[PDB]
Parts: C-alpha cells; structure tokens; sequence
C-alpha cells in the first residue's frame, strides 16, 4: 500500500529500512516528480525516537545542500495513523550508487566535497551532529547538486558528556566511525563527523572504502594499519586504561603515505584528507577551516556559507503522539 | 579541466 493518492501517483521503489521505504511519485499539483517515504514506525520504539528526531530537525533546518521536507501525508487521528508519508524534493541518486560504477574527476570531487562540508557547516551551527554520514545519505542529482540526507542518529552535540569506556557498543555505520568511537568517546562532538568526511573523500578518490572494518575492532585496526601507531601526544587523550593498554599492546607501524594510497589524487586534496582523518579529535581540523583549505579554494565564500538562525538547544505509543503532533503543520 | 556546474 502506497497511499499518498490526494494528488501523488504512478510509485516506483527505491529502497528501504527497518522500519520504512523510499518510492519516486508524480506530484499531480507541482507537475513534478518527487520522492515519497513511507515510514511504518509505530512497532518499535528505536524506530519512533529516529522518525521523530529527524521530522524535528528536517522541519527547523533550511539549507541547499540539505534535504528539506515539502509535505507530510498521515491520517487526521492518532487512532487512523498507522504509516507517516515524507515528500522531499526527488534526487537521481546518491554516491554510494554513484561510486560503484563511476570514476569521479578532480573537479567532481572538489564540488562534491565542498557541497557535503557547506552543508555540515550548517547542521553544526545549530549545535547538531549527523553521525551517520556516508556515501548513501548523500543524495545527488543530475546537475550534480548534493543534498545530505537521514537525520535518524542525529543528536545535539554534548562533549562534557563524550567519555565512555573501552569497546562501548555503537550504532552508526562501521566503515565511517571515528578511532576514538572504539577507545573512549560516545559521539557526540563535531569531530565524528569530520571523520566520516574524510572516509567519505578517501572513497570519492577511489571508489573504495578506505577503511571496510568487518566488526567492531577490525575497524580500529584497518585505521591504526593505514595511519599507524599513535603518537605519544595522542595517547595522553586516551585516559582510560583498557584502551591505553590495548593500543600499547599493538605492534608498531609506520604511516601508509596517502600519495601511495592514492597516486592520482591532487596533492592539496591529501593535504585536506590528512586534516579530516587526524587521529587524535582534538587536533582533527573542522569545517569551517575544512572550507578554507587550499583545495576548496575555487568554491570558498563564507559569506556563501551560511549558518543556522539558531541552536537546537519515551515509550512508542508517546513517541507516536509527538510525531502526529510534529506533523500537524501539513494538514489542510 | 575546468568543468561548469
Ligand atoms: C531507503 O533510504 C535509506 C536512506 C537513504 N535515503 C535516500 C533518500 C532519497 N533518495 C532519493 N533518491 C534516490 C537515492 C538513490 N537513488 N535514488 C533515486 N531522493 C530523495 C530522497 C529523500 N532518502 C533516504 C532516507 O531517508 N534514508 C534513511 C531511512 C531510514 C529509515 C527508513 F525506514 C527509511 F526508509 C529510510
């Protein structure tokens, strides 16, 4: 059942998650295609607390390089929902689709990543943290116009509240976690993000992830084999003892040179791939300096850049009646 | 190249 029938028809599939699918549609108003989310939530309640998070911050944000929400389809009563429907503006495809099959130029991954550290500059201005970026949430149309996409691990950023121990478990998406998400750090400062960047220029130069993890610690060590053994200066910030220990118990080795990694990327591009994938957060550059690199030199305008107006300062059966309440604005 | 977007 795709039931978004007022004025959306003739549904073609995209893709889906735990608790959703994404179907193209044409808008019988606007005389355009869009894409429709039908998001079937209510069963679970990690599925309500991301559907929620998301409509809230989707709805509060207004940025080019961010998808926005045009319509919300649901029933006019808590009792009749039982699915929620998401209109957003269509996009061709997205760079994980994009990566499998074609080589990017110099210039397309320039663009591309300048687009992707725009819009993060915005989502971090209001005090807000993506947490899952990778190369599908990147959506990507014919004109090479980048939107990023799916707010559902997305938190208010809290550094006084990042630490945890050694091997804490974690949800966003292996290849694109930060080293200190496996050591000591919950996620929730700027810098994870940052990380992902930089995992997902590295995959932009390639058409490879740079670091494929195929569990929890074989993500650290494909990290550690390609940057080598921290510093002295970096393990001073690794405090907690069972991660101390277990990096002092690991082998030394060398860097892997990013220029032996990628012969035929742009030197001031592995100059800007170095910044991102820093090992140690604090040092890791942020988005602001990441736009201002010599890379990016062609795009950079921080007037062009703009930031958000403001910061962003349950059982299922609650998180129901917020998401109904959250999507109110778009009945007639 | 120099390409236009
Ligand atoms: C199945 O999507 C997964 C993911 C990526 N994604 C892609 C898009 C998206 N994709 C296109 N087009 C397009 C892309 C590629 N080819 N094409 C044609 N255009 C517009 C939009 C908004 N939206 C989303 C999205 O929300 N999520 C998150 C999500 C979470 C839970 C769920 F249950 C769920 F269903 C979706």
């Amino acid at each position: 059942v795709f039931d978004v029938g007022p004025r959306y028809t003739n549904l073609s599939y995209i893709g889906e998650g735990a608790y959703g699918m994404v179907c193209s549609a044409y808008d019988n108003l606007n005389k355009v295609r869009v894409a429709i989310k039908k998001i079937s939530p209510f069963e679970h309640q990690t599925y309500c607390q991301r559907t929620l998070r998301e409509i809230k911050i989707l709805l509060r944000f207004r940025h080019e390089n961010i998808i926005g929400i045009n319509d919300i389809i649901r029933a006019p009563t808590i009792e009749q929902m039982k699915d929620v429907y998401i209109v957003q503006d269509l996009m061709e495809t997205d760079l994980y689709k994009l990566l499998k099959t074609q080589h990017l130029s110099n210039d397309h991954i320039c663009y591309f990543l300048y687009q992707i550290l725009r819009g993060l500059k915005y989502i971090h201005s209001a005090n807000v943290l993506h947490r899952d970026l990778k190369p599908s949430n990147l959506l990507l149309n014919t004109t090479c116009d980048l939107k990023i996409c799916d707010f559902g691990l997305a938190r208010v950023a809290d550094p006084d509240h990042d630490h945890t121990g050694f091997l804490t478990e974690y949800v966003a998406t292996r290849w694109y976690r930060a080293p200190e998400i496996m050591l000591n750090s919950k996620g929730y400062t700027k810098s994870i993000d940052i990380w992902s960047v930089g995992c997902i220029l590295a995959e932009m130069l390639s058409n490879r992830p740079i670091f494929p993890g195929k569990h929890y610690l074989d993500q650290l060590n494909h990290i550690l084999g390609i940057l080598g053994s921290p510093s002295q200066e970096d393990l001073n910030c690794i405090i907690n003892l069972k991660a101390r220990n277990y990096l002092l118990s690991l082998p030394h080795k060398n860097k892997v040179p990013w220029n032996r990694l990628f012969p035929n990327a742009d030197s001031k591009a592995l100059d800007l791939l170095d910044k991102m994938l820093t090992f140690n957060p604090h040092k890791r550059i942020e988005v602001e300096q990441a736009l201002a690199h010599p890379y990016l030199e062609q795009y950079y305008d921080p007037s062009d850049e703009p930031i958000a107006e403001a910061p962003f300062k349950l059982p299922k059966e609650k998180l129901k009646e917020l998401i109904f309440e959250e999507t109110a604005r778009f009945q007639p | 190249a120099a390409l236009a977007f």
